[PDB]
Formats: C-alpha cells, structure tokens, sequence
RNA sequence: AGCCAGGAUGUUGGCUUAGAAGCAGCCAUCAUUUAAAGAAAGCGUAAUAGCUCACUGGUCGAGUCGGCCUGCGCGGAAGA
C-alpha cells in the first residue's frame, strides 16, 4: 500500500473527476497498462496489482507505477449520525482519468507483458487497455 | 518454407540434374521409416553420393510446374505420395536396377521402379551394359 | 596446516572481505602485526593490496578448510522462508550467523547466512540442496 | 515513400474539428518556413496505417494536395487519450 | 460440472459450444473441464 | 529376421554388463537374457578393449536367439579418451573446459563414419564438433 | 480442414542423477541423413519403452486463419 509520506494536511475535499489523463504516453518501458476507465485506485488495489504483475514476470524486467495515491479518503465510524465533524482518514486513493498510463514495463517480451498486465487489469477495478511506447 | 523462390530454385536443381542425367528413376516411399532412412539415403550416398535428394513435392501445380524443361517424361508422376529422382552423376548408370532389387528387398517399395527414358528403359533394369 | 610456500606453522589471519576455501589456492599478504594475511588467490581487494606492495607477498596452499559465508536469496516471504527453517535441520554444519537483507530497493529476500565446511565435495551437495527449493531463486557463497 | 493524399480544410475550429474527426478523417497542419502555415484535413485510416512504421516519424513524407506534392518532415502528433486513433498532426514543412 | 459466469477453454481438447443459447464448454479429454454458463 | 520385441538401444559396458542399470532390470522389464548375453559378449569382447560404455541394441529372435548390436564407444567417451578429459561441463558452452584437437576428432569421426549418416567423414566430424557443443569443450588446433 | 506415411540418426549429448536416454535440475539449442524430426511441445516409464506433436510428402481442392475497429444482441441475472 503506497502512502503519501506526510502531507500538508490530513483531509481533502471530495472534489470531482471531470477530466482526461496527462501522463497518457508511455514514459519508460516499451509497455504500459493504460487505464481506459475513470476511477479511484486504492493503495491496496495498486500494491496488489503490482504483486500479481511482478509475480507473473519474475524478478526480471523493470517496472514503474505511474500513479500514486495522494488523496486521503475519510469515512465515518460505522454507526455514527451525520455531522459531528469530518470522518477519519480510512485510507488513500489516486484519481484516474480515462487514458491514464498506470504501470509500465520493460526488459521483458511483449507476450509475457501482455499476460502480466492482463492479471493486473483483473485485480484492478476500472477497465484498462494494453499499450506500447510511441515513437514521438 | 517460403514460396516460389525456393520452389523454382529447387527446380533449377532439377534441370541441373537432368541437364546431363541418364535414366532418371521414380521414387515413392509407401511405408518406410527414418531409422531405415539413416542407412537408406546414406546408401544412395554410397551409390553416387550427393546424388539422391528426394525433394518430395510431386504437386501438379508445384514440382510438376517445374518439370517441363527437362525429361518431361517425368510428368506421368503427378498424383499421390510420389516424387522424383534423376541420374546426373551417372551417364549409362546401373543405378536403376538397384531400386528393383530393393523394391522387393527391405524398403517396402519406391514407386515400384519404372523411371523414364534415355537408355530406352521404362520399368526395366538397365541389364545389357558394361559394369 | 597452510603450506605458505614450502613451510607451514606460520601465524596468519584469514581475510574478511572474501571467503577462501581449499580450492583456488591462496595469495598471502604479510601484515605489520598478526603475521600473514591470507586473502585467497585472485580477488579485487587482494588486487589493491598487490598494487601497493607486491614484495611482501608470497603464495600459500592448504598442506594437509572450514568456516564460510553464503548468500541465499528468497521470494519476499509470507512464510515459505520458514520452510528454510525446516532445512536448518537437514544442513549438517551448524549455522553460524543469520543475516537477512530484504532491504535494498525492492521486495528482494536475500539472507547472508554464515556456516562451515569439512570438504569441498560436501560443499557441492550444499549448493545442491539449496537449489532445490523454488523460493531459493539464489544461493551462493558471499564474498 | 510515405505518400499521402490530403484536403485543404475550410472550417478550422473545435466544432468542425470534432465533426470531421467523427467522419473518420482528422485535422492536422503543415507549417514551416516563410510559406504560410497550412491547415490540412486528411484521412484517418491511411495515416493510422502509415504511422505503424517508425520511418513515418523520420522519413520525409510527401503529402499531396490539389496536385501540390509538398514534402514535410513529421513533427508532432496528438493521439487520442486511449482510443487507438489520431486526433491531430504537426508537419514541419521540409 | 462447473457452472461459471466466466467459462473458458481449459485444455487443448476443451471446446466452446452454444446449446440452445446457453454457452457451454464440452471437452473430450477430462470430463472435469466440462462447464456451463457464461 | 525378427524386428519388434525387445530391440532397444541401450548404452552398456564394452565387456562389463554386470550392474543393475546397465543390465539388471533395465532389460529385465524387457525380460532380456543376462546368461548367454554374458557368455558370448565376454567371450568375444574380451578381445575388444574394455571399460568404455559402448552403445548396444538388443535384437530378440522368435525362440530367443539374441543379437546385441554394439556400434562404437560414445563420442563423449572418445572425447574423454583422445582429449584426455575425465569430465565435460556442468555448463556446456557456458564454461568450455576440455581441450581438443580437430584431426583427432576427424579420425574418430571416421570410426563413427564407419557408422553414421551420409558419406562424408567431415560432415560426420561436424557432428563430433556438435558433440563438443553438447558437452562444453574448448577447441584447439 | 480432414485422410496416407514418416516424425530419426550421431549419441542414452554434457554436468548430473542408481537411471535424466526428448521429457528431476542446469547448460547446450549443434551436426547428419533430410521431404521433415526440436539433444525436443504435451503425455508416459524406476530410467526405458511407448502415445502424440511440430515439421514434411500424398490426395482432395477452394479460400482460410489470427488480431483490431465499431452496430445490435446472448450469458452473467434469486424473494417473499
């Protein structure tokens, strides 16, 4: 579970997510798992996806995780009436805009990558799609 | 395998062999085996040597498309699991009778030996010739 | 014991940046005090030693071979390393020192264990029984 | 070798832009040198295929328009966020 | 036999088959591979 | 003239088929005759140089008249002989160790010529060089 | 796509293992006869053997195969 190392605050407004990805292009490896969906990846989801990905590809092949949570999610303690101040910071999430590159891979064959990313997508909530580094 | 390139090139090999070949022989393993082949083709290798090369491809649209130019008498060999074999290394060879004897001797058969024509011999061992 | 070029008995101290065993033979560096500094034959650190003073160095062998360090490497953890415990018993030489290094930069699970050997042969089978376990992606003498 | 047919655009702007991009054809532009920057509409499919070749982003392209076989070097392209399709291209006139 | 919402070929012999609309996976090899639904 | 029954090709000692794997139930599951096999094999291979695991093919007859078919001791063994190596490598072509001489192998490829595939000793010599690949050996002229 | 045959030899390759011979592990990933046969893709034996495959030839003889982009549906889908 990746977690922000001490933020400026402790709680953040719910906000929204009316947008598109910025890191749309694959940055490092010649492989990436672009997220087609529009969601909120929990640290758990990300770390788990990494595990499965990694497991599949053995220790060979470098991997990057383009996303990072940095969005504290508060929630009320089960069974408490609305109000009485904002809830406790249950966990952390990372907002995902359609077309957001998630994980990137390199040093391994396209086929294996395709499979690892398949498993990653499986673990992940939002729908994704396989991609390859673009030549400019 | 690729295409017309190798096909036509193997055909060049064909012309090569017929260019100075004598009584080319027909070849068609019915139920022979590779273990036998180890000393089989090796034996052709003991005959003339690099001579026998059973490039199976008696396809009427393939090797047969490559046939015409030399010893067109070869066509007759078109349908079913058959092939070709010449006699470039052998003007007036005894190479043909070798196939008869073996036709009934450990090889099941090889198109039952009939060949084509240079010393005027279809299904006929080239008997009347100095060894 | 160690036939330092035609004579044994000579006080020496084994190097601690390498693990010499009765194999490649050993280069012998003469320290100020503590007599001889066996550093195994052929080693980078050994290289700098020669670099500054070749004259005070002569070879050595084994005459008539114990204690060594090994770096086994495992997959993260969640328990199968406990599997390694089970192996602790099967290992003949008493483990001398546990030293896991799971740190580095990733989820790597290396362990610098220190033990001993009675004969190079026996060592062979050592690596064998280490290579068998799937979680033991790596197992080699640390230097 | 990357020869490409293309039409002159006559409706620059986001509206027609998307209106066109929906029509399996997308806007892109040729510019560079003292020559006047030129809005260029062009078929999506063909180029979608051409780009697969890395040379498409190195080899001098030969866009054709009204008989004008202008040669241009590939400069930049705005791919869609996720849908495997082009949205816009930047042909440095060469 | 399995009754998954996600049937898939399990071996070389596994074969997808749409009986009366219900999708199925009959398999000449291991009977266990037989599964329905999806 | 029998062809199929107990005809399998098995490496066996040129004149010492006594252990279990070389003889024992290795031909026992196939049911082969230790007895006469010894008598004749020994009786004739005593003239043959001993100690090298030459390949042999058991050929059974209808009333059990066996024909062991020895070829020529293993190229790997010939490599141990002429090269003077006692062992190849745990890492074939990753750590070549046994020193070799081309002509030695060529003449040894002539013995193997005596029994191989084709006609040219040299092509068979390449097979022996291929054997050297199989075990990880340094080549030397 | 079916149907015929063959699918090896050197040599059971080496380290290794009682045995690793195609098939415990690791390396090698060559040669040969080749139409084709990988020191082997699945199965199989204590290892073998053996079953099969890739591959190649025969016949038939017209397209067939694998992905992508989208329209519309199917399954997923049980409550008093």
């Amino acid at each position: 579970m990746l977690q922000p190392k001490r933020t400026k605050f402790r709680k953040m407004h719910k906000g929204r997510n009316r947008g598109l990805a910025q890191g749309t292009d694959v940055s490092f490896g010649s492989f990436g798992l672009k997220a087609v969906g529009r969601g909120r990846l929990t640290a758990r989801q990300i770390e788990a996806a990494r595990r499965a990905m990694t497991r599949a590809v053995k220790r060979q092949g470098k991997i990057w995780i383009r996303v990072f949570p940095d969005k504290p999610i508060t929630e009320k303690p089960l069974a408490v009436r609305m109000g009485k101040g904002k809830g406790n910071v249950e966990y952390w999430v990372a907002l995902i805009q359609p077309g957001k590159v998630l994980y990137e891979m390199d040093g391994v064959p396209e086929e294996l990558a395709r499979e690892a990313f398949k498993l990653a997508a499986a673990k992940l909530p939002i729908k994704t799609t396989f991609v390859t580094k673009t030549v400019m | 395998m690729a295409l017309n390139l190798q096909d036509k090139q193997a055909i060049v090999a064909e012309v090569s062999e017929v260019a100075k070949g004598a009584l080319s022989a027909v070849v068609a393993d019915s139920r022979g085996v590779t273990v036998d082949k180890m000393t089989e083709l090796r034996k052709a290798g003991r005959e003339a040597g690099v001579y026998m090369r059973v490039v199976r491809n008696t396809l009427l649209r393939r090797a047969v498309e490559g046939t015409p130019f030399e010893c067109l008498k070869d066509a007759f060999v078109g349908p079913t699991l058959i092939a070709y074999s010449m006699e470039h290394p052998g003007a007036a060879a005894r190479l043909f009778k070798e196939f008869a004897k073996a036709n009934a001797k450990f090889e099941v058969k090889a198109a039952a030996f009939e060949g084509e024509l240079i010393p005027a011999s279809q299904i006929d061992r080239l008997a009347t010739l100095p060894t | 014991r160690v036939v330092v070029e035609g004579v044994g008995n000579l006080m020496h101290h084994i190097a601690r940046c390498c693990q010499p065993i009765p194999g490649d033979e050993i280069v012998g560096f003469i320290t100020q005090g503590r007599g001889i500094s066996v550093h195994r034959a052929d080693c980078e650190q050994l290289a700098e030693l020669r670099s500054h003073a070749p004259e005070r160095i002569v070879d050595a062998v084994w005459g008539e071979g114990y204690s060594l360090v090994v770096r086994v490497v495992a997959n993260d953890r969640s328990g199968l390393l406990r599997d390694i415990t089970t192996i602790l018993a099967n290992e003949k030489v008493n483990v001398l020192g546990v030293a896991s290094r799971s740190d580095t930069k990733q989820q790597l699970a290396t362990i610098d264990m220190t033990i001993e050997i009675y004969n190079l042969q026996v060592l062979g089978r050592v690596l064998g029984k280490l290579n068998q376990v799937p979680d033991v992606i790596d197992a080699r003498r640390l230097h | 070798m990357f020869t490409i047919n293309a039409e002159v655009r006559k409706e620059q702007g986001k509206g027609a832009s998307r209106r066109l991009r929906a029509a399996n054809k997308f806007p892109a532009i040729i510019y560079g040198g003292k020559e006047a920057p030129l809005a260029i509409e062009l078929d999506h499919d063909k180029v979608m295929n051409m780009q697969a070749k890395a040379e498409f982003y190195s080899e001098v392209l030969t866009i054709v328009v009204d008989g004008k076989e202008i040669k241009v070097k590939a400069q930049d392209v705005q791919r869609h966020p996720y849908k495997p399709k082009l949205q816009h291209i930047d042909f440095v006139r060469a | 036999m399995k009754v998954r919402a996600s049937v898939k070929k399990l071996c070389r012999n596994c074969k997808i088959v749409k009986r009366d609309g219900v999708i199925r996976v009959i398999c000449s090899a291991e009977p266990k591979h037989k599964q329905r639904q999806g | 003239a029998k062809k199929v029954q107990a005809y399998v090709k098995l490496q066996v000692a040129a004149g010492m088929a006594n252990p279990s794997p070389p003889v024992g139930p290795a031909l026992g599951q196939q049911g082969v005759n230790i007895m006469e096999f010894c008598k004749a094999f020994n009786a004739k291979t005593d003239s043959i140089e001993k100690g090298l695991p030459i390949p042999v093919v058991i050929t059974v007859y209808a009333d059990r008249s066996f024909t062991f078919v020895t070829k020529t001791p293993p190229a790997a063994v010939l490599l141990k002989k002429a090269a003077g190596i006692k062992s190849g490598s745990g890492k074939p072509n990753k750590d070549k160790v046994g020193k070799i001489s081309r002509a030695q192998l060529q003449e040894i490829a002539q013995t193997k010529a005596a029994d191989m595939t084709g006609a040219d000793i040299e092509a068979m010599t390449r097979s022996i060089e291929g054997t050297a690949r199989s075990m990880g050996l340094v080549v030397e002229d």
